[PDB]
RNA sequence: CGUGAGGGAAAGGUGAAAAGAACCCCGGGAGGGGAGUGAAAUAGAGCCUGAAACCGUGGGCUUACAAGCAGUCACGGCCCCGAGGGGUUGUGGCGUGCCUAUUGAAGCAUGAGCCGGCGACUCACGGUCGUGGGCGAGCUUAAGCCGUUGAGGCGGAGGC
RNA sequence: GUGGAGCCUGGGAGUGAGGGCGCGAGCGAUAACGUCCGCGUCCGAGCGCGGGAACAACCGAGACCGCCAGCUAAGGCCCCC
RNA sequence: GGAUGACCCCAGGCGGUAGGGGAGCGUUCCCGAUGCCGAUGAAGGCCGACCCGCGAGGGCGGCUGGAGGUAAGGGAAGUGC
């Protein structure tokens, strides 16, 4: 190995073009059938403690 | 006074029978047509040439021993990927490409030249599909 | 009716009503000058050989100006040769009054 | 194939003391 | 007395950078790259001013040439006749006439055919 | 009317925070709140604070209805960097930039 | 550069440093270093001809 | 920093006056938004002015069949300002960075990441030409003395 | 023969690695983008312009600035052009 | 030509490295200055498609800035990256 190095400074354009995939994806959320709060699906609602109809955990 | 530049023109369609004509000497005329260098308001930076329809491209004629000797060539990018195809075979297999390849290489290189090549409609056999635009039979 | 006239070593198509810029002439503003005629066309078509004998074009000189400054610069690499020149070509502004036959 | 044996142009690289 | 750079160099650099608006990347943002770019620009403009006069002439000819073959002669033949006739209407106007005044152009052709 | 909040000298790196701020720009105050709550990024904590303060300013100061609020503008600016030494091999000493952010959120009223 | 207060030590070796070559920091090329052809005390007087 | 001799930095400015922002609001705080002071608060203490590289938000024009020292010349489209102009750039033409060193460099030869600031033909004395003046078989004083306190004289030793 | 000719006396220089081509020789092998002289030339300093596909020195020709005017040079006129 | 560097007329020169010569621009400081510009806004900064100049530059307008700046004509340099 002989210590590779960049040959030329990456332009403002080329680096930002690299970053055209860096956009975050917003959390996927559904309303809770009980208390109507927004939460991620297939989780136990951290607002009321309900999942699949019953109360599962203390909120 | 500034030089006249034309507002958008209606392009003219044209039908040419290639049968019997020499490959290169028809190729030349078609190119001229495509660039529209036969109209007095010719502008180099727009496509206001003609649409050229050619029939009987398979019946194009060629001097000398070029049937057996003129070799068209294709490089594939891979090692040993140079294909050599003779005129005879091309005519036999993709005849409409003969006239097309000749005409293409007489068109300019670049974005406009490429757009003009698309205004060349070449067919083997005596018929063409473009009845809709009713091309003018041209003697060239 | 239009005329092809020669002035300032160039040639221009002119017609009544035309305001026109040409190489500076030696006429006081407001005065009128008679331009040579190479050709007339429209109703009658008459062809100069090179200029037509009777014809003339009467133009009123609105005045004289200087074209927007053009920067003429010369550069020569690896030899430290750089020159910068500002150029404003003078002109005369004409009002084409009439075409005489 | 070259017959006259051709001598090394460069020495084997050796490290320097690093300032 | 001492005369530090003060205000001079910034002001010079601004001149160049202003003269470089529109350029890609550092060519419009960095004085040094701006400078280099402008050096080229000046030479091209000078060169192209010269060559513009050629670009338009070639255009005129091509247009004249096409308008002649509508009358059964070519550019070179047309110009000779035009010469033998003693008609001095330049190409800038020939080509204008070819487009805007075909009758006038048609007259001109006849005279040129006759003059040969 | 607009309301605005700014968090300055927040010790987080602008590139990282901006990623989050991007998620809520032009969004309702209501959706923004939902988004930040389940955004698995450290920045989400900070951006949430600025969001709320602006809404607070909107309601409490500038006579705007909490229900009509949305994120009209939002942007992260670079603040001063805490330059730090990172010791490396063979005696070399690198410099680390603990970057710092200026988070700005600006709220407006959706008259529709 | 000899009237300036720094020592005459060569700041780092001539070669193999990866950096430009230098001597002492009193060099006029350095910020803080000596000045080159700067003013010294001077007598601006001369003897204009008495007749003049 | 160095065992030591020794080396040896960086770092100035709110405002006329602290009148240095009570109190309220979000926040754990930091920070902000109102209120208040001020002629001025993007003069708010991370404080005069506040350039540039660099980063970001909004907007106009533009770009996913196209070949490049990035420009330049022409034309067209769109946007903006009031037979005109500014911005942008689609197509066409042309087009081998800058500096250095060289017989010859775009050169695959040197140097430069980019920006800002520092950075290199001076001075004393003597010489030699040219030159602006004064005087001219002559020209001129040096140290010093006197005077002035930004006043100029005297001094002929000596020099050519 | 009045020319950015010439001669004279002075002040300031740079230069004292040249290179290609044609011709004349030597060296070399009737080799070298070879080497060394002589005459000339161009590049050097005209890597400004047209031609030679491209290309310092081959051909054409010595760019003060402007023009969307005209005539030529070499070279070209089937299409790219 | 006029009467002397006023401007007009005609004719010719005007590629350029090392280098010689000429004419200018800008920077800091001095005389001009016990003056003059300046809160009705100094210097500096951001703009300008405007005006002058071959150009280096100089004006002028808008914005910022908030206390300095400095003429015609001369003088001296830590004078232009
Ligand atoms: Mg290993
Ligand atoms: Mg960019
Ligand atoms: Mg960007
Ligand atoms: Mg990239
Ligand atoms: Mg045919
Ligand atoms: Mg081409
Ligand atoms: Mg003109
Ligand atoms: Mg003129
Ligand atoms: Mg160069
Ligand atoms: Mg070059
Ligand atoms: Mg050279
Ligand atoms: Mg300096
Ligand atoms: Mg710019
Ligand atoms: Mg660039
Ligand atoms: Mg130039
Ligand atoms: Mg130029
Ligand atoms: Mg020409
Ligand atoms: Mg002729
Ligand atoms: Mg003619
Ligand atoms: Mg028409
Ligand atoms: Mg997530
Ligand atoms: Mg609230
Ligand atoms: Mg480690
Ligand atoms: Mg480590
Ligand atoms: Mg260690
Ligand atoms: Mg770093
Ligand atoms: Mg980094
Ligand atoms: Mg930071
Ligand atoms: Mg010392
Ligand atoms: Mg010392
Ligand atoms: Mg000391
Ligand atoms: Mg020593
Ligand atoms: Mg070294
Ligand atoms: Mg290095
Ligand atoms: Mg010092
Ligand atoms: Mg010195
Ligand atoms: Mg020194
Ligand atoms: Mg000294
Ligand atoms: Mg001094
Ligand atoms: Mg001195
Ligand atoms: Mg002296
Ligand atoms: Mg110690
Ligand atoms: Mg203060
Ligand atoms: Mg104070
Ligand atoms: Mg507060
Ligand atoms: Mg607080
Ligand atoms: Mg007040
Ligand atoms: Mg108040
Ligand atoms: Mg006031
Ligand atoms: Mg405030
Ligand atoms: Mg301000
Ligand atoms: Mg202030
Ligand atoms: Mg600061
Ligand atoms: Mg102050
Ligand atoms: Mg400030
Ligand atoms: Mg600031
Ligand atoms: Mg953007
Ligand atoms: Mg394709
Ligand atoms: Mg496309
Ligand atoms: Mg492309
Ligand atoms: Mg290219
Ligand atoms: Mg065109
Ligand atoms: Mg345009
Ligand atoms: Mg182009
Ligand atoms: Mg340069
Ligand atoms: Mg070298
Ligand atoms: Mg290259
Ligand atoms: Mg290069
Ligand atoms: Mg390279
Ligand atoms: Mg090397
Ligand atoms: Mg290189
Ligand atoms: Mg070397
Ligand atoms: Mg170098
Ligand atoms: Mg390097
Ligand atoms: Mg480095
Ligand atoms: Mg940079
Ligand atoms: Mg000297
Ligand atoms: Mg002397
Ligand atoms: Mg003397
Ligand atoms: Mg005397
Ligand atoms: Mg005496
Ligand atoms: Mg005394
Ligand atoms: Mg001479
Ligand atoms: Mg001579
Ligand atoms: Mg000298
Ligand atoms: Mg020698
Ligand atoms: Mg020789
Ligand atoms: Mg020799
Ligand atoms: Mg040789
Ligand atoms: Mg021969
Ligand atoms: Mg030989
Ligand atoms: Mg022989
Ligand atoms: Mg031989
Ligand atoms: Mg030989
Ligand atoms: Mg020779
Ligand atoms: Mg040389
Ligand atoms: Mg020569
Ligand atoms: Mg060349
Ligand atoms: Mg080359
Ligand atoms: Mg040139
Ligand atoms: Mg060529
Ligand atoms: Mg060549
Ligand atoms: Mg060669
Ligand atoms: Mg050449
Ligand atoms: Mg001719
Ligand atoms: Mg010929
Ligand atoms: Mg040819
Ligand atoms: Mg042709
Ligand atoms: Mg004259
Ligand atoms: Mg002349
Ligand atoms: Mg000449
Ligand atoms: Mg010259
Ligand atoms: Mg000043
Ligand atoms: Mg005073
Ligand atoms: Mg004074
Ligand atoms: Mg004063
Ligand atoms: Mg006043
Ligand atoms: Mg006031
Ligand atoms: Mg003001
Ligand atoms: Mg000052
Ligand atoms: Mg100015
Ligand atoms: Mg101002
Ligand atoms: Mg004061
Ligand atoms: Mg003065
Ligand atoms: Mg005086
Ligand atoms: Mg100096
Ligand atoms: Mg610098
Ligand atoms: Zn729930």
């Amino acid at each position: 190995a002989k210590h590779p190095v960049p040959k030329k400074k990456t332009s403002k354009a080329r680096r930002d073009a690299r970053r055209s995939h860096h956009a975050l994806t917003p959390p996927t959320l559904v309303p809770c059938p009980e208390c109507k709060a927004m939460k991620p699906p297939h989780t136990v609602c951290p607002e009321c403690g309900y999942y699949a109809g019953r109360k599962v955990l203390e909120v | 006074m500034k030089t006249y530049v034309p507002k958008q023109v209606e392009p003219r369609w044209v039908l040419i029978d290639a049968e019997g004509k020499t490959l290169g000497r028809l190729a030349t005329k078609i190119a001229t047509l495509l660039r529209g260098k036969h109209r007095p308001d010719w502008t180099p930076n727009v496509a206001m040439g003609d649409f050229v329809v050619v029939v009987n491209a398979d019946k194009i004629r060629v001097t000398g021993k070029k049937l057996e000797q003129k070799i068209y060539t294709r490089y594939s990018g891979y090692p040993g990927g140079l294909k050599k195809i003779p005129l005879e075979k091309m005519l036999a297999t993709h005849p409409e490409r003969v006239l097309e390849h000749a005409v293409k290489g007489m068109l300019p290189k670049g974005p406009l030249g490429r757009r003009l090549f698309k205004r060349l409609k070449v067919y083997a056999g005596p018929d063409h599909p473009h009845q809709a635009q009713r091309p003018e039979k041209l003697e060239v | 009716m239009f005329a092809i006239v020669k002035t300032g070593g160039k040639q221009y198509r002119v017609e009544p009503g035309l305001k026109l810029r040409v190489e500076k002439l030696d006429a006081e503003p407001g005065a009128t000058v008679e331009l040579p005629v190479l050709l007339l066309g429209g109703e009658k078509t008459v062809v100069g050989t090179p200029v037509v004998e009777g014809a003339s074009v009467v133009a009123e000189v609105l005045g004289h100006g200087r074209g927007k400054k053009i920067l003429v610069s010369k550069f020569k690499a690896k030899v430290q040769y750089r020159r910068k020149k500002g150029h404003r070509q003078p002109y005369t502004e004409l009002l084409i009054k009439e075409i005489r036959g | 194939r070259r017959i006259r044996p051709r001598p090394p142009r460069l020495p084997r690289p050796r490290p320097r003391p690093l300032p | 007395p001492r005369a530090k750079t003060g205000v001079v160099r910034r002001r010079k650099h601004k001149k160049i950078l202003k003269l470089a608006k529109g350029y890609w990347g550092l060519r419009s943002k960095s004085f040094r790259k701006a400078r280099e770019t402008l050096f080229a620009a000046g030479n091209y403009a000078y060169a192209h001013r010269k060559r513009r006069k050629r670009d338009f002439r070639r255009l005129w000819i091509v247009r004249i040439n096409a308008a002649c073959r509508q009358h059964g002669l070519n550019y070179s033949t047309f110009i000779h006749g035009l010469k033998k006739a003693g008609i001095e209407v330049d190409r800038k106007n020939l080509a204008d006439l070819a487009v805007r005044e075909p009758q006038v152009f048609a007259e001109l052709v006849e005279r040129a055919k006759a003059a040969q | 009317m607009e309301a605005k909040a700014i968090a300055r000298y927040v010790r987080i790196s602008p590139r990282k925070v901006r990623l989050v701020v991007d998620l809520i720009r032009g969004k309702s105050l209501e959706e923004a709140r939902n988004i930040l709550r389940y955004t698995n990024k450290r920045g989400a904590y900070f951006v949430a604070k600025v969001l709320e303060s602006a809404a607070a300013n909107a309601v409490n100061n500038h006579d705007m209805l909490e229900d009509r609020l949305y994120v009209k503008a939002a942007y992260v600016d670079e603040g001063p960097a805490l330059k730090r030494v990172l010791p490396r091999a063979r005696g070399r000493a690198d410099i680390i930039k603990k970057r710092t952010s200026h988070i700005t959120v600006i709220l407006g009223e959706k008259h529709g | 550069r000899g009237e300036v207060a720094y020592s005459g030590r060569k700041i780092w070796p001539q070669k193999h440093t990866g950096r430009a070559r230098h001597g002492d920091i009193g060099a006029p090329i350095f910020v803080g270093g000596g000045v080159v052809f700067g003013p010294k005390p001077r007598d601006y007087s001369y003897t204009l001809p008495k007749k003049v």
